[PDB]
Order: C-alpha cells, then structure tokens, then sequence
C-alpha cells in the first residue's frame, strides 16, 4: 500500500534573539510542509510462519527553515517479522523506545524545541529515530501491559566513523483510564567535545482519558553523563499537557521544562528552557484535523561544553515566540 | 548493482 | 492519484565560448531526462465546504549538467482549498503569477536561456518555483477573464537566512480568439553583491489561436532594480513565437531577446541576448509527442556587479547552439 | 506498474587496517538496506510500432556506510522503444553490457570489492551503470543468443566538465545447461591522475546450471589502459562460483581476485586483490529468500597513481572479514 | 681587422632513448670544435656622416654531429652605418633581437637544447641568425636604457621558396645592480605542417652582478601560435643560472624548463622539457677559459603535429647526458 | 684525562599513533639524561714516531624511554695514531665517515626521527657508531680539503653471528664560507628480513657561515639496496636547517624528508616522514648552552619488509609533536 | 605380443630469437618419427592368483632433433601384477601419476613445450617417465573413481649417483559426462643448482565428452620448490582444449601457459610462457589419424637459478611457430 500524511503548517515566530538581523532573519512567516508518503507492506512467507513485514517511508517535502524534497528512506523505513505470540521485530530505522514517549504524547503541542531536542547536556540524551538499528515491540499483554526493547549502533558507527551505540527500553501498562509510563536510554562510546560519553536516561509518566472530555499526559525525564576525563553532568526535565476534548473540539495546554545542569556537583546559572503552549483542534473530518497553536520559548542563556567552546542547544539560536494554524490529513 | 568508487 | 511525466531530450550543444576546452566539456550529446512522478488528490472534509487538494510533485530525475536522482517535493507541491465560485488557494511550493507565463508559452521551445532565467539585471528579477508561498487563483468568471495572485518568503528567508519576500499578481482576458495577459511581480530584501536590492518586474503580452491552425504568443517584460546604495538598474525583454498546427505535426518558430541593461542611464554595451529557435513536433500519441529542435543562443559579453565582480547570467558558460530530439509522454 | 525489492542486511564487519581507531570506526555492525522502489509502464503509441517503455527505479533507502534516503532516479531510469524482431533500446541510466556480467552473476556473493569496483588499473576500467547511455538488447535469436550493446558519455560530459565516451557490447550464447558470456568495453577521453586515458576491458565467462542440483559460474577479466603520455597499465581479474541447490537450501562458494597490475611491462608487486566468500541461503517464499554469508577479503598494499599520489583503490581502507545474515523481497 | 674564437670541446654523451643501437650511434665521445675565423673593418666615407661597417664571420670548422669545414659568412655577416647619436643599423645576417637574449645569458651553461631550439610549439617560435635582415640597435641612452629593433625575410623567402617574414623588439632597463629585458617576436606566413602559422613570442628577464662575485639571470618565455585550419597553440618556458666568480674561477649552477604544450585549450601530458647543468671554469688567461661541464636533459617522449605525424622536436633523438671539458680562446 | 658532556633535556611529547592507550603510554613529560663521562690520553712511545692515542666514553647515563646506568666504552672508544703528516688512524669503535655528517649537523635540531635512524629502506642505509672499525683522518690538505676514511665489521659479524662489511668515504672542501660534503658507504652481507642485502649510500651537502650571522646547512641524502632474491630498492631523503646568531643567541629553524620508497619501480604509497623543527638557543657560558625546542613530526603509515612483516621504522610508534627545553655543558 | 606405433609427423618450424643462424639451426622443416615397436605378454602364474604382466616398448626410432635409432626399453618398460579386485601393481619404468594427466590430455596438441617440461621452477617439478618405479593402478571402484599411486628413485640415485626420490599420487572421479583430475608429486633430495631441492606439486582438471559431438578439457598446475639453502619458488600453469568431433573429424583448439616464477616473494618479470594450437584430424581409419597442426610457442625472456648461471627452459632457444601434417597408425 502507499500511504500518507499530507501535512501544513503556516506558522509566523516572532525572535528575541539580542541581535535585530538575527532576529529579523530567524523570524517572519513560514510553512511548515510535513507531508510525506510511504509504502508498506505484508507477506506470508511459504516457509516461515511470522508475517514478514516491511515499510519505506520518505522524509518531510518542505519543512520550514529547509529546502524542497526528501528522499525515500528518511523516515520510518525498515523490514521486520510479527507474530500474534510474540510481538514484532522490525530491524533499519525506527523510534527508539525511549523516544517514542518522548515524542508522543510529551512534545506536542509545540513542545518539542525544549522537550524533544532541548536540553543542555553533553554527549547524546538518547536517539530520536535511528539507523542501524533492531527493535521487539511486544504485543499488549492481558490487553493491559507492553514492552519496548531496541539496541542499535550510533550515529558515527552508521557512517564508518565511530564504534557508537546504544541500547533502550520502554513499558506501558495500562489501568482503567490512566496508562503508567517508564523508558532508559543509554547511549555509549560517544566521541564528541574532544571527550568520549556514557549517557543513560530514564523517564517516569501517566497518560489520562476519562469519559467527561478531559484528558491529560505527565513526564518527568532525568539524564545523567558522564565524560571519560571524569566529569559528570546531571539534568532534570518535565512535561505535562491538559486538553478537554468536546463535540468536534480539542483544547489543549502544554508544558515542558528543563531545568538547570548539574556539572561536578556544581549548578550551572541559567541552564534551564521552557515552553508555555496553547492549541485549539478541530476535527474537521474522521482522516484530518485543523488546528491553531501559540507557544512562547524561554530558552537558556548559553554554556560551554567541555572543549572551552559554546556547546549548542535548542537555546543557541535565541528565544523566540510562535503562532501557527495547520491541516493534517492522513490516507 | 552500481558501485561504491571515491 | 499517482500521476507522471515522462520526458527524454537527446541534446547535441555546440559550444563557441573563447576556450576550446571549455568548448569541449559544456558541449556533445547528453540526455536530458526531465521525468517526474508525483502524487495528488482531493478530499471532501465532512465540516468545511470548500474541497480539500493536494500534491507532492518529485524533481526532474536525471537532467542534462546534473547528477542523477531527485526527491519528492522538489517541484509543485501544496495544500490548498478549492470551491466553484471563489477558485483554489494553494499554500506551499508553487510558481508565481509572474513565472508562469514567462515559463508558458513565452520560454517554449528553448528560449529559457534568455527569456527564464537569462538577463543581466542584479537582484532578483521575478522567482520561478518558490516554497513558503500562498497563491489564489481566481475562476475565469464570466468566462473571460481570470486572476492570479500570491504573496510568499524569500530565498533566504526560507534557511531563516534573511528576510526577502516577494509578492505577484497577474491577469488574463479572452476577447474571441486572443488572451490578453498581463502580470506584476515585486521583489523585495534581496541580499546580493553586498547590497539590498528591490526589484520590479512588469509583462504584458497576447496569445492567438485561430480555426485556421496558426498559433501565437507575444510577451514583452520590463524589469526594473534598485540596490540600496542607490543604483538603478532597468532591462526589457522580449519573447515571441509562431507555430503551425496541421493534422499531426506542429511547426514553431521562438525568439526572444533582452536587451542591453542600463544601470544609472547608461546603457551598457554588449549586454544583450537573444536565441532563435525551431521546432518540429509531432503528436504521436493522444498522450505522447515526440519533436526535434535546433536553437542558436548569442549571450551577451559580460559585466560586472556592484562588488566589482563579475556577475553571473546565462551568457557565463558561452553562446551554443542545440540541436536536439525527444519525447513526452503524460500519464 | 510500482514494484520493489525489499532487501535488508545485518553484517559484521572486522577491520585489519593498521590504524586501530580506524578498525573500531569501519568495523562494527552495521544494517545495510538496500531496499529500492521503482515505476514502470509500457505505452503503445497510436503513431509508433515500436513500444515505448520507461522506468524509474529509486536507490537504496539506507546503505551501510552512508545516511538514510535515496531519491527516484537513482538507479535504472529510462525511456526507450521495443519491438518482437529487433529487440528493445533504452534511451538514460542503464547498466553497461559488460557491468551486467561483472555484477551478475560474477560478484554474488559479496566478490564485488574485489571484482566490481575492486582492482587498480587507471582510468576507468568501465562504467557500472551510466545516465547519458543509449542501449540495445536484441532477442534470444533462435532462443539460443543475445547481443547487448551501448554507446554513452562520461562521467564528467554528464555534468558538462569533460568529454568522456564509452561503448561496450556482450554476447551470450546458450549452450544446453551452460551460458557461453563474452564483453568488452573501451572508454575514452578519461581524464584523471593528470593525464587522458583509454581503457579497454574484455570479460569471458561461462555459467551452467545443472539437473544434479549444481550451478557454477566462472569469469576472466583483462583490463587494458593506456596514458595520454605513453604509460601502458595492465591487470587481469578472475571470479568464479560453486553452488548446490537441494530443496529449500543453497550452497554456495565464491572466489574473486585482481592479480598484479603491470605498468610498462614492470609487475608492480603486492597490487593484487583477492576474496573468498561462502553463502547458505534459505528459498522462504517463491518471492523471497534468506541467508547468511561470510567473506574474507585480502586487499592489495597501495600504488601511486600517474600524479605522484596514492590512487584510491578497495583496499585504502584496510583488509576485512564480514559475518551477514540478510532477507531479500521482490514484488 | 681579423678576430677569431679558437673553442674546442671534449664531450662524452650518454643517451637514455629506448633503443640501444640509438644509443650506440648518438652516444659517445666527441670532440666539438666551434672555433671560428672572422673578418670585420669600419670605414669613414667622405661624403657620408655616419661611419661604415662590415663583418664576415665564419661558421663552426668541425662541430660534433657534423662533418670538418666552414664557409665565410654563416655566422653574423653584414654591412651597417654607426652614429654615436642614433646607435647602429646592420643591414644582413644578424641575431634577432629576442634570439640574442635567449641565447646568452640564458642558453649557457648547456641549456640550449631545452631554452634554445627546445620546445614543442608549432610553426617558428622566433628566428636565431637569421639572414635577410635589418636591425637597429639603439645607444645606451643615459647609461640607462637600450633598445634592439629588427624586421627580416623568413627561412623560406630567402631562397625564394615563400613569403615568411618576422619582426622583433628588445629593451634592456639597468637599475642598480640589475638589468630588466623584455623582448618580443612575431613570425609570419609560417608554411609548416600543411598549415600557415602566425607565431608570437614574449620574453621578460632579469641579470644580476653583485660586487661580491654572485651573478644570476633569469628569464621567462611565453610562445603563441596559431594555425590557418583555427589551432591555436601556447607553452611556457623559463631559464635561470647562478654564478659566483672569484679570483680565477667561476662556479655556475643552470637549469630551464619548458612546460607541457597547451593545444586548442587542452593540455598535452608530457610534453615538458628540463635540463640541468653545472659548470665550472678557470679563467687561465685573460683571452681564454678552461671548463669542466656536466648536465642532464630529460625531454618530453613525442607529439604529433597537425598533419598527424611526429613533429620534430629537441628530445626526438632521446634524453641524454653529457660530461665534457673545454678550452674558449679569443683573438 | 677526564671529560664529560652533562646534557639535560626536559621533553614532552604529544603522540598520534591511532591508538588513545598507546598515545597516553608514549606521550607525557620525560627527563632525557644524555651525560656522559669518559677517558682519553696522548703518549709518545719510545719506539713510534706517530703518537699514541685513545678514548673511553660512556653513554648516555638515563636517556629517555630507558632505564638508568651506562657502561664505559658504549660511545667514541678507540686506539689510534697521530702524525702531523699523514693526519689520525683510529681502530675501534667510531662514527662512521657518512654517519658523523648525518648526524651534524644535519640531525641538528630534533630531524634524527627522519633523517637519522627514519627512512624505510631494508638492509642498513648506514651504520651510525660501529664497533670492530678502523678510520683514517686526513689532514685538512693545503687548510682547504680532508678526506674521512673507513672498513669495518657489521653489526652480526662483531657478534660471530654474520659476515656483514662495510666501507664509507667522506671529503670536505671549504670554498670561502662554504664547506662542500660528499660521502658514501657501502654495507655488505646484511642479513635482514630472510634476504641478504646489499646497501649503497650517497650524501652531498654544504654548510656556510656568513659573517652579518646567518648559517645554514643542506643535505641530500639518496639510498638504493639490493636483496639477494633480486628485489631493489631506493629512497630519498632530504635535510636542511636556517640559523641566525645574534650576540648570545642563536634562532634555529629545521626541516627533514624521506620521500616515497621505491620497490622494483613501484613508489610505495605514504611512505614518506618530514619534520619542521624550531629552536632557540642561549649561549650561558663558554662551555654551556640553554635551549628550548618545538618540533612536529609527520610519519610514515607502515610498510611491509620482504618477509611479508612489518618493518620497523621511526614511524612505528606513531606521529608526533615535542616541546623540549634542555641545557648541554661541555667540561 | 608384438605391438607399435607407426607415426610420422612433418613439422615446418618458424623461429624468432633474436639471432639470424639461430633462427636458421633450429628451424628449417624435419620429420619427427615417434614409430615404435613393443612386446607385451600376460602370463598366468600356476602358484600365484594375480596376474603377471609385462611390457617392453623401444624408444622414437628417429624423432626430430635427435639422431636415428631407439633401443627397446626407452618407453613403458615393467613387469608387473593385476588383479579384477584391487588393479595392477607395476614394477619398472613407467609414466608418474600426474604427468599422465600432464602428458594427456593436457599435452595435446603441440602444448608440451609449455606445459609439459616447460617452466622456470628450479628443481624437478615432476618426473615424467621413471625407472626404478613401483605404481599400483587401482580399480574403477564403483564404476566412478580410481586412484593412480607410486613412489620411485630419482635420476641421479638410478645411477648410483644419488639418492633422489619421489612419490605421487592421482585421483579420478566420473560425474555423468565429466571426469574430475587431481594428482600430486613430491621430489626428494634433488641436487641442482649446487643445492639440493624438495619439489611440490599440485594439479586439479576437467574433462569432459558430451553426446552432441562437443569434448574439452581444462587443467590447472601449481609447482612449488624450496632449496636447502632457504629460496622458495612458486610457479603457476595451465592447460585447455576444445574439440567439435563431427562424423570422419575433429577440429581441436588448445592453448596452455606457465606464469611468472615467484622467488622468495619477489615476481621475476617475464618468466611466462604461453601456446594457442589449431589442429584439424581426419579420422582415416580405425587404426589410424591423419592431422593438420598450428601452434605459436611464446616463450619466457631468461632466468638466473641459484648457481647465478642461466637456467635452462624450453624457451632457452627462442619463440617459435610450427606448422605441420602427420599420420599415426595403430597395431
Ligand atoms: C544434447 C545437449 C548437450 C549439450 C552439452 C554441451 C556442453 C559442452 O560445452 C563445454 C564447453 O566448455
Ligand atoms: C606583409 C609585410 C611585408 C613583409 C616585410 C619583409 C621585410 C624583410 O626584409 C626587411 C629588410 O631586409
Ligand atoms: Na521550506
Ligand atoms: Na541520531
Ligand atoms: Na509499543
Ligand atoms: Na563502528
Ligand atoms: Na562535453
Ligand atoms: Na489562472
Ligand atoms: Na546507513
Ligand atoms: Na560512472
Ligand atoms: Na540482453
Ligand atoms: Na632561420
Ligand atoms: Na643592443
Ligand atoms: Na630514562
Ligand atoms: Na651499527
Ligand atoms: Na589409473
């Protein structure tokens, strides 16, 4: 089958960067162009019992701050087996499990530049859909309780020019309304800032959705590092949204935080972002929504990063303020 | 098929 | 829907540029592969009139001077809405009002080097496919007459490079068997040369088809720039062409040209280009055409930007002549 | 027509390079997606006998050793007419009537480092697979014989930077169980290492495929080049390949080397290349299959090229071992 | 008066073609006997102010590579007048006014055939002795500045077989301890090839004594041509020597280089010529030298000329080196 | 009489090898103790004419990467004879004619890595001090020209385990400010790497000393071998260094290169070494000297003898930079 | 029994080494007489159950090159036992197992110059016929595979000179149409050279008859020697044919070549040979052949063995071409 997203943002940010070409250059408006398309398939091999299973999926058309066209491959894209018994195995690239909670439901709405990609702390947080890498996604046990459990290579290692990897895992159960959340990431042999990483991350979260209308996510995300020189940096983060959902309607509150890092011990001034967000979705169709979002970045003030030199964050390019409508239709 | 020349 | 253009062009370019060597690396036999597919449809959403459209068109996939693959979305692709009385929006990657009739009729066949993107004048004379863009499209109401109109980001706005943009309009009207057109397009913040230029360009133009089988187009276009050191820069063009259609053969004959530019009054000498061109196609398919050509291209002699280098046109590389061959075919 | 091989690989690979940190970058795992998407369509012109054919093929979706995404038009990509009597042309990117040969069957399984783009001879010993390429394909006269033959420009006349030309042609002649292989290619106007080269390159080969469950395949190159200033290089190649085919299952030996390249009657010594290379392969479907490999490749020490320089050959990177298992798909 | 240059050379060659007979016959020991007879008178007409003057020189008695005897005239032979207002014209054999600064200083020690009459450029880079000529020679005005200045009938016009002439212009600039030469030729209605060449040579230099014994020079050739059939032809080439004299010896180190030859933009591998020479001398009497010499010729390895056949150069007879001694004697 | 040289050198080295351990293990600061004390005397025997001498030196007394503690008789210690007439014979244990010019000055600052023991050739380019010697001292003939003569046992054959020779010759003239140096040496019978060699070493180089401060130094260094399986080889190398002294100081830049080994005509890729070196030195007293030190060493990648194992060289351990200050007493 | 050979071939010889007179002595057309006459008997011992067996075959009774006469006893000459159990043991002069693949098939036609006793490989690659030999035939066991097995006394130690020896082994396997070849030999204490030798080698082939009139055969040898003072040689060879037999002929094409000697790991430049042979036979009676034969011997161009004298080949004597008719008959 082919598939797709067909997916625009029309989205104006408005800069408080310090420098007023910086900020005339960053800001103005801009469509977001997410649409995508995909291929996807099943098939019964005559001599294996597990479905074989395969998806190809291009990358985004358009995206603001970047060219026209993407290729095949650049999104989910993988082959893989499934069975009713045990689950699935998809082997490419995918979603680490850690990431996948991370993305959804703790980045939307607008959440992202703190949450997903944010933060101050050296090496690699985790991985947000990688190569390289072999993924079980168990089946929903007692339809209440799952299991995430992926291992893959690095960044570097999937170019020939590294020895990266990592590994993770991520649960689910399932409790009436609530749904508890648990995910680890540990990222090793990273070469970066002229040092070599360990990273490992762990994050705790509920997901709520009662039959009045209201429903609600919360998480809290905690990633230790530490450099093979012996430095040692620590950062605490949060994400919580709150949306009431009425007739055709969606309204919805977001907030993520991260706050200050912790090196040696000592407590880096002004290491914290955060992000205040506000959306309204309509359910325009069963296979599409509108929807109108604003949300305002308090970003951190800089650092550097064990080499002397700024360390970039999702801060570095300035604090700014978006407004933004969109469609999203999927086939 | 194809190659993998520098 | 999945839909295509299939397109082959066997193109033999004689070079006479000054350097033999050069001569000989522009110039032979290369294969002009403009194919593209692309993906498109419509929808009907349950809660909004107006109808819901869509495409994401892919690149050429193997053209002359270039590399081969190309990706989706590198040519016209959008969302937009669509009702009977007030026309279609497209929001995205598509052409102006203004490019669109230089392309059509005025750059066919094989006038692009002069009368597209040819010319001597700084700045940004009109864009051609441009991202971040919102155009509408007004029905042909009374069925005579129609608009065209859009406003959209820049080249660099569009990296979050800069702060351009850009805005067009144009028109078109049926008085029996002529189309009067005419079309307006403003370019503003363009960052070159080390200044900050404006530019206005202005087309009218007619095109004729009679019971008889004769067909024409006539376009005279005037740019105008304005750096931000106070130069001015004005240059007019010209496209035309003629062609024949009897039975299952089309005989045209192109000409274009642009003028010298003047740059504070003073017309420089030897700026000039202009190219002649035929034709000869032949319907070989309700879907399919094939066609031979030859075109001789006489570029202008050079000139110097406002940072006291040369500036690029399509004259830089040598006149050429082309003599070539080929097929469409649409699906 | 869209149609696709979906073809994953996980392989291992161990590095001997003499650097050490370079053997921990290059080696490791490593997921090789060689996966691919294609269109293709036939078309009978109401004004043409001949056929007309076309196809865009994508290239692989996420390789070892390089980023995620490949565009369409990356591999066969063409238009062309075909007829029952004289066969079929294809006008594009298309494989060189002795690439083919060298590919298939003679670098399966993993022989191509050393047999396909392996080897150290100058200029271009051939092209793999060129856009700006006209080919014809003759029928199996009498069910029996098949000519391929090809003209196309260069690598460099593509971008409109040189004026390289090739042309090839292969036969094969059907002998009972066995296939009789015999090509050539010359490529001329090569400019590289300073100088401009000519190559020609002769292939015999021999395939059979037998009723007692073996199938064999053997091949002898010897590639010529010759400088713009009176260098004579030389090197001869060979591959070959055993296989039983019982049941489900295939056996499968494979054997490939570059011997000693020769520069103006002089051996230069340790310019040889070899691989061995064993395979185990599962038929898991009428439309797909399994596998596991291991392979031992011993690469040549280095040579300099015509400019006083290192010329780049499969061995700079170091002699390896790679442990695979994999999945292919065709649909 | 007579005047005479009794010069007597003992040289061994060694020569390195790639064939050994060849090497057998051009090699050797040979004795080199440039010694030359000369007549040469002025006279005061009574009824004309400027003095008279004349000069019969003979050639070479016994070179190597040619047979024993000379005839008076085949070295500078003219009738002149001189002013000490205007300088000197000579009306006969004489040196061109380029030729003479690239025979001395820039032909010694031993670099003839590489800066001399080396070289691969078509038609006639410039004459030497050339019959059929008048040449001015300014004064030294100022003690300062000096000017050459000839026009002559070609090779082939002198013996009525053609219509080849030449112009040519030299200056000497004194600044200090240096000297500044320019110099330039054109040659005319060259018939060779099957063609007709226009040839244009340019010459810029510098010499230097410095009280403490060091000399140098060092001269830079640029050659033009240009064939009637549209071939244009161009190549470099340079010379340079260092000297120091004290007492009763001079110590000199030389080397020239012509580079490859550029034809219609295209390089020619390999078509470059270099020597190397040192030489050392004893100045055993105020009218006569004592030499030792030893240098190596490595000569471009062939070119063909416009009619397809091996054109004649300085390295057709193969690279060599020579070891010789020598005795110079002036009258 | 006693004498000594007390020689502190404090070093640290920055290694590159490929390798983080072994560049943490090589690399870090050092003391290198290169004091040593020693012996010699005159004696006039009753019965020769010629006078007795002789030396006992020991070594260096900790050098760095060894442990402490040197004996007596490891450096210069011989028996000779002197006569004013025919200059000094010594029988012993000496530097070698072409060595002792290697070393000074051309070692001098910190080249030794590449132009002393570096360079990749098999056999023996040289012995440096060699035992079991006998060497003959000219006088300085007429204060301009001496000849440095010597035989001596190998390295296996002064252990009874070989019957490896060797011979050199060296001669000065001093020409004004200039000291003209040729040398050679011979080995014979040098077993190495399964074969038995034979090695040929040629030097020229002059130094000069210029009353306004300025001295320099340059070397060319070329040396063939020949292997008893008939293999030959032959490298270059290069060493030159710029000093201008200046009251109590004396400002030092170094340069040295092995250029691409040569084996049976073909140049083995990479295996070439430079070093830059710069060095300040304080004259502290008559008889001491203070100094600091920067030099970079670029390494050769590795290379296999002709017993298909790596052969050691200088680059073995890996590239890298020195920073030294050190003081040299002479008592 | 009586039995012979009746066979006469006339052999017109065309050489080329480099010597006139030379050329003249070994070329020229002469009459190879290979004729010969045996006796053979099988006896039935009363007291033993094998069989007794006996031969007694003469020599050439005037072959090309050589005198008149052959004495009986040159050729198969034993005494021996078989048995239908377990084959026949024969004790005597015989042919090796392995030449007995080397002589046929792969001698034929005219290929034995370089494929039988040609190569450049010190020591005795293999005897051909021996004395002083004992080898057991052993039954086609299962009507598919049989084993050729000897050992014997060397040249020398036949004498009473020696105490050379060898042992062999030669293995046979039927696979449908197919006969697979593989043999080994082993030389012992060979005094050449002023050495003493152990030689290796090894042979694998194919030979195949098929129904539709078509055979071939195809073998591969590979020949190592070590010396006793530590040289190894390798060296390489191979033989092909392919024969069309239709009706009363056969067209036979063959072609054979020994590759470049290794010594000690060093390549020796042009120590090949190669032959291509053309024969057409007429089958002109059961018992008897007539044929036409063409063959091209390109010889090796001289090797040195370890003695440092010229080691003799059957390329001592220069390239030669042979054109020649014959007749064998049988009774
Ligand atoms: C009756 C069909 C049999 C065909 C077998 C012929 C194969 C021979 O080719 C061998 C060439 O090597
Ligand atoms: C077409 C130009 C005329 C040719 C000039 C030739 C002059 C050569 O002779 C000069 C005096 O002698
Ligand atoms: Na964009
Ligand atoms: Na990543
Ligand atoms: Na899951
Ligand atoms: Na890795
Ligand atoms: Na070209
Ligand atoms: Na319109
Ligand atoms: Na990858
Ligand atoms: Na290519
Ligand atoms: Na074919
Ligand atoms: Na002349
Ligand atoms: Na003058
Ligand atoms: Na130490
Ligand atoms: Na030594
Ligand atoms: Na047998």
């Amino acid at each position: 089958e082919v598939y797709g997203i067909i997916a625009m943002q029309a989205a104006y940010r408005d800069y408080d960067s310090g420098d007023a070409k910086q900020d005339d250059n960053l800001g103005g408006m801009q469509l977001n162009n997410e649409s995508r398309i995909g291929f996807r398939g099943k098939k019964q091999f005559a001599n294996f019992e597990p479905t074989f299973i395969w998806q190809i999926e291009g990358g985004y058309v358009d995206p603001s701050f970047g060219g026209e066209g993407a290729g095949l491959g650049e999104r989910d894209t993988f082959v893989g087996f499934e069975s009713a018994s045990w689950g699935q195995v998809r082997l490419g690239r995918v979603l680490t499990p850690m990431y996948e909670l991370v993305d959804w439901p703790a980045s939307n709405p607008g959440l992202g530049d703190v949450y997903d990609w944010g933060g101050a702390i050296g090496g690699a947080k985790y991985q947000d859909r990688q190569s390289n890498t072999i993924r079980w996604d168990s089946p929903m046990y007692a339809d209440k309780f799952s299991i995430d459990a992926a291992v893959g290579a690095g960044d570097k290692a999937g170019l020939g020019a590294g020895d990266d990897y990592w590994g993770g895992i991520a649960a689910h159960y399932k409790l009436g309304p609530l749904q508890l959340d648990a995910a680890y990431e540990g990222n090793r042999n990273i070469e970066a800032e002229g040092q070599t990483w360990e990273n490992n991350t762990y994050l705790v979260g509920v997901q709520g959705w009662f039959e009045n209308g209201i429903s609600f996510f919360a998480q809290y995300k905690y990633m230790e590092a530490d450099a093979s020189n012996g430095v040692n940096e620590k950062q605490d983060a949060m994400s919580a949204g709150l949306m009431y959902t009425t007739g055709d309607w969606q309204y919805k509150l977001g907030y993520a935080a991260n706050f200050d890092l912790e090196r040696d011990g000592k407590t880096l001034s002004n290491t914290s972002d955060d992000v205040v967000s506000a959306q309204i979705m309509y359910f325009v169709d069963p296979s599409a929504v509108l929807y109108a979002r604003a949300r305002m970045n308090d970003f951190n003030e800089g650092l550097d990063g064990l080499d002397d030199a700024a360390r970039w964050t999702s801060g570095t390019n300035g604090d700014y303020n978006e407004y933004s409508v969109g469609v999203e239709y999927y086939f | 098929d194809g190659a993998n020349s520098d």
